[PDB]
């Protein structure tokens, strides 16, 4: 069903943020602390990739065809940079700081997020202010174009906001939970993460609560609950793909406790707690059958169906 | 397509009304053909270029004429291929080049011409019919296992005269048989050509309707209604009987009563054609028209522009009409918009449009495992298309981007 | 050590050329991104059927009043309509309820309004987007009740030109969150 | 939709009949167009449906329901298209725009 | 070896001479007739060719990206 292949990083060291493997399936991007390590998984090498970020990376992202890494920082870098030719382009238009970004699905779009209550766009060769998005009341954690059709935009913020958006206009469309107010007594729980499935028809929710929940966009309502039988992290959530019936959905605690949920059913079959005992998780990602992980120490553990 | 899942009610129109873009090209174009998604927008332009349109910024990602193949006259039509990969490019420089966006600044493989064009048409990705001008037959140039083989299929029977009909000036494909192809004569008549993909080919159909240079005919994509715009002032729009064995009736004429312009270029709706454009030729005519095109009335007009304009596209993904305004050289483009909704700021607003009489109830005073699947992409959108085809995305020019910033 | 030298004149100097990317009035944000402090302040850094045919292209965007105002689209004259007040139509002991119930739950708005004494227009729910216009005690708007047709809807004119994008005031006449000064400094 | 009375025909609510009389023995011309009494009850009938939708609405203001001459002047005046329209003439018992210049206003 | 930039120098190169030992007998076929809508490839020897004096300006600046890289270690 799922088992541990390889671990080649050691634990302790640097500022390790966020890890992310491009979607061809082999070639790994580890943010460390204003570093970028390359693991490929084929023969198994190293290379180290540095960037003109000046502070601790929190965005990081991976071409589609694996030609070109976008990063972002909190000195309002808004950073593309290639695989071997450098620095491409530097926007620069966000007054405040980013936490995460994505794509567009067919690569002209890296989209943006800025935490003063604001969205925008930007396009590469253009790079100029596209859009703007001010639909929020706190500071936006994630913002994920679902993996097959580039249509919708998700955003996740730090009030409660489930907030789905346009990208061809760059309007309000849907919002799956309430703000702030509607108790106005601290009853919505805020939200760390918000993710897509394959197809894009399902949408996945880490909360500080550090509940899980498979939303159907489309009604209303959810169809999935996740439990963990409080948190202070922004960790990162992940649905692997095994060739079976069952694709597991997986997230990270305050620790190196990580159980994986079945979605079809809703029971808890596996669980890899083997490792990051002393590590606190923050970002997982995966490829067709190689899964990786990240905390603040940086472990990164392979897996394999 | 998930934008249009949650942008209305769930009603969506069947035209656009307004027009929201306008592409500021300055050296004015002379066809404007998206792609077979909403996405890219070929543009045939006037000097010689192809300045190639992304649909989402109005901003350029290429040009194809850089490497090999450049238009040093006009460019005259383009298509594109069944998925958008190819392009296949008819020109006033003698050559028709097909382009590929693999490499997408050069050509594949030309053909100097005896003299210079009016259109092109592809029926499979590589083989595209060409109206060579002063021609009574239509040299249609397949790219055959070898590329440099440019077999110029002559399309007429070995017997046939169309002596008195004068040149072929266009051939256009069926699009369910996909090998009957109807011409139309310089003067009047309109063949058929079934070709065999060997090179045998039946002259079907053969008639005259009126005297006229035939400047367009378009099939609607369901293979029923077939319109011929003439050189006179008439749109005779025809039902289509192919099972080949061919032969038409008369639908309906639409013409301007008033000015008595002509009609430059035609286009139909999406499913079964139920919706009739036309541009006219005049000046003052400052708008494309509509037609329903079962009773035939003028029922609406796209009153957006200020100059006369010349061609006209319609993709029916996103729905819009590009369509060059002559003088200027811009093109104009309609969508349809769709209004903001403060409905989605909670999960449970609601914008009636009127002061609703809610009843009063009792309530006033008082006090899982559904299927799951995470596998299958999406097969229909709310459109009705032909989506679950992941299209060729044109890749952005990943050889020299990092130029870019220093020198075009 | 000599890879890394000849590597810092990369980032030393050339870390001054780059790092030019000061706009902001450079906040407090010294503290880690891996610490993940939460500052949940209310810190605000940012710049702050019948009667259809006959309205103003005016949109909602985040106010620079309060949470959500309206925003004219277009340099409206002297006395047109902006939009006519939609909503439901529930009478006084029935919205007499839903005065605290929405406050008993929390919610925080009035968004009922008063055509005659008996009954009001309730925009919480449902309603009209007339309803996101704020108070201001300078007024910009007023609201006449016309009749149509035998019930009366609730139309918001104008006093002033508003301009493109100036946004809409509205008075209310049953604190002063609006930031000017030649007003009282509360709502009542 | 119908075939008597060829406003019908066209879709109007102005007379194609009485209009097309009016082009004979009004003597403007020899021989009026069959097509030339639709076009002109159709301009005929969008600027009379121009002031009585701009004559009600300032009827609405005023809050009363019929449209007394007075509110004919103020969607006149009031409207720049319609003002050059009818840029000489005088509506009877009408009033005029309210205007002060502002000159004239106090300190 | 130099795997990472020789791929560039082929075809920085490729301009220098397998564009250049195909596209130098462009000239040579004017030669046809003797020593203008018919025949309008004259201009081309310095139109479209004029990209091709300019792609000095670029193909070097594809060669001095290593330039930057083999010193930036
Ligand atoms: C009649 S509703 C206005 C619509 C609401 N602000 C909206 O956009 O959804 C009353 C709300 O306006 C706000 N408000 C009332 N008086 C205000 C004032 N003088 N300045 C700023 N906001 C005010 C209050 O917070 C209250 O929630
Ligand atoms: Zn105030």
């Amino acid at each position: 069903m799922l088992q541990f292949d390889k671990q080649v990083l050691p634990a302790s060291g640097k500022i390790s943020t966020s890890c992310q493997i491009s979607p061809d399936g082999e070639l790994i991007a580890i943010c460390q602390n204003t570093d970028m390590l390359v693991y490929e998984i084929s023969s198994s090498k190293m290379m180290k990739l540095t960037t003109t970020h000046k502070e601790c990376i929190n965005c990081l992202c991976w071409s589609p065809d694996s030609k070109c890494i976008a990063s972002g920082s909190e000195d309002f870098t808004v950073e593309i940079t290639h695989i071997i030719y450098g620095r491409i382009r530097r926007l620069m238009g966000h007054t405040a700081p980013v936490i995460s970004i994505c794509y567009n699905n067919k690569g002209n779009i890296l989209c943006s997020s800025s935490m003063d209550e604001s969205i925008k766009e930007w396009h590469v060769l253009s790079g100029t202010a596209l859009k703007t998005m001010s639909a929020h009341s706190d500071a936006v954690v994630s913002i994920d174009i679902p993996k097959f059709d580039s249509s919708i935009l998700s955003s996740g913020s730090y009030d409660g906001l489930i907030r789905i958006f346009d990208t061809e206009s760059g309007h309000c469309l849907k919002t799956l939970t309430y703000d702030k107010d509607w108790i106005a007594e601290d009853g919505v729980v805020p939200i760390s993460t918000v993710k897509f499935s394959r197809n894009g028809k399902f949408l996945l929710v880490k909360s500080l609560d550090n509940v899980v929940k498979l939303w159907e966009y489309t009604r209303g309502t959810v169809v999935r609950t996740f439990l963990w039988p409080k948190l202070k992290y922004n960790c990162g959530l992940e649905l692997i793909y095994p060739q079976g019936k069952d694709p597991l959905v997986i997230s990270g605690n305050d620790s190196g406790s990580m159980c994986v949920w079945n979605v079809y059913s809703k029971n808890l079959v596996q669980k890899i707690d083997e490792k990051h005992r002393n590590s606190p998780l923050i970002s997982i990602s995966a490829s067709y059958d190689k899964v990786a992980t990240l905390s603040l120490n940086g472990e990164c553990n392979l897996f394999r169906v | 397509a998930n934008l249009l899942l949650q942008d209305p009610f769930g009603v969506l129109k069947e035209y656009p009304e307004k027009l929201t873009h306008t592409l500021e090209v300055p050296v004015a174009a002379v066809c404007v053909k998206f792609s077979p998604r909403g996405d890219y927008l070929a543009v045939g332009c006037s000097n010689g270029a192809i300045i190639i349109y992304d649909m989402d910024s109005l901003k350029p990602i290429a040009m194809l004429g850089t490497h090999s193949g450049a238009h040093t006259r006009s460019v005259q039509s383009v298509c594109w291929s069944n998925d958008g990969r190819y392009l296949w490019s008819s020109g006033r420089d003698w050559y028709a080049k097909l382009w590929d966006m693999t490499q997408p600044t050069k050509c594949f493989q030309q053909y100097k011409f005896d003299g210079p064009l009016w259109s092109c048409h592809v029926v499979r990705w590589n083989v595209c019919i060409v109206t060579v001008v002063e021609e009574p037959t239509a040299y249609v140039l397949t790219l055959t296992d070898r590329q440099n083989a440019f077999h110029c299929f002559p399309l007429l029977e070995q017997d046939q005269d169309i002596s008195g009909h004068g040149y072929t000036l266009v051939a256009c494909p069926h699009p369910t048989i996909e090998s009957i192809i109807i011409t139309g004569t310089s003067k009047g008549w309109i063949n058929a050509f079934q070709l065999d993909l060997e090179d045998k080919i039946r002259c079907c159909y053969e008639e005259k309707i009126a005297n006229a240079n035939i400047k367009q005919i378009i099939i609607s994509p369901s293979g029923t209604r077939i319109a011929i715009n003439g050189s006179d002032r008439t749109i005779r729009q025809y039902q289509l009987i192919v099972e080949h064995s061919v032969s038409i009736e008369l639908e309906h004429k639409y013409q301007d009563i008033i000015n008595r312009l002509q009609w430059n270029t035609i286009f139909f709706s999406n499913h079964s054609g139920e919706y009739l454009v036309a541009s006219a030729h005049g000046s003052s005519a400052h708008d494309l028209y509509l037609w329903e095109t079962s009773s035939g009335s003028l029922v609406r007009v796209l009153e957006g522009a200020d100059e006369e304009l010349l061609d006209i596209d319609w993709n029916f993904y996103s729905m819009r009409i590009a369509s060059n305004g002559f003088e200027s050289g811009w093109v104009y483009m309609w969508s349809i918009v769709i209004p903001p909704k403060w409905s989605a700021l909670a999960p449970d607003f609601e914008e009636v449009e009127e002061n609703i009489d809610y009843q009063e109830k009792e309530n006033e005073f008082d006090i899982e495992e559904i299927a799951i699947d995470l596998c299958t992409p999406e097969k229909y959108d709310v459109r009705g298309n032909d989506i679950s085809m992941p299209s060729f995305v044109i890749p952005i020019d990943y050889e020299g981007v990092i130029i870019q910033q220093h020198w075009a | 050590y000599q890879q890394i030298e000849q590597n810092g004149i990369i980032r030393d100097n050339q870390i001054a050329l780059n790092e030019k990317e000061f706009d902001s009035t450079l906040a407090s944000t010294t503290g880690s991104f891996i610490a993940e402090g939460f500052k949940k302040i209310p810190d605000k850094l940012k710049s702050s059927n019948q009667l259809t045919k006959r309205k103003k292209p005016v949109t909602f965007a985040r106010s620079a009043i309060h949470n959500w105002g309206l925003y004219a689209l277009e340099p409206i004259a002297a006395k047109e309509m902006i939009i006519e007040y939609v909503g439901e139509s529930i009478r006084q002991p029935v919205a007499e309820m839903r005065e605290k119930r929405y406050i008993k739950s929390g919610i925080g708005s009035s968004y009922l309004f008063r055509i005659d004494e008996n009954t009001v227009i309730d925009a919480t729910k449902r309603g009209g987007i007339a309803r996101f216009i704020n108070h201001c005690c300078e007024p910009s708007c007023t609201a006449k009740i016309i009749k149509v047709d035998g019930r009366k809807r609730i139309v918001i004119y104008a006093l002033r030109d508003i301009g493109t994008n100036e946004e809409l005031t509205y008075d209310y006449k049953f604190p002063c969150l609006c930031g000017a000064p030649s007003c009282k400094g509360f709502l009542n | 939709a119908k075939a008597k009375t060829r406003s019908s025909r066209a879709g109007l609510q102005f007379p194609v009949g009485r209009v097309h009389r009016l082009l004979r023995k009004g003597n403007y011309a020899e021989r009026v167009g069959a097509g030339a009494p639709v076009y002109l009850a159709a301009v005929l009938e969008y600027l009379t449906a121009e002031i009585l939708e701009l004559a009600g609405n300032a009827a609405r203001d005023n809050k009363k329901t019929r449209i007394i001459p007075r509110h004919l002047q103020l969607a006149v005046r009031n409207d720049e298209e319609l003002n050059k329209l009818l840029g000489r003439v005088t509506i009877a018992q009408g009033g005029v725009l309210p205007n002060i210049q502002s000159v004239l206003l106090p300190k | 070896k130099l795997s990472k930039l020789n791929e560039e120098d082929a075809v920085i190169e490729k301009y220098v001479n397998w564009i250049g030992e195909v596209n130098e007998r462009l000239s040579p076929h004017f030669n046809q007739p003797t020593g203008w809508i018919t025949l309008s490839q004259n201009d081309l020897s310095e139109q479209k060719d004029s990209l091709e004096n300019v792609k000095r300006r670029l193909d070097l600046l594809i060669s001095v990206r290593t330039n930057q890289l083999r010193i930036s270690f």
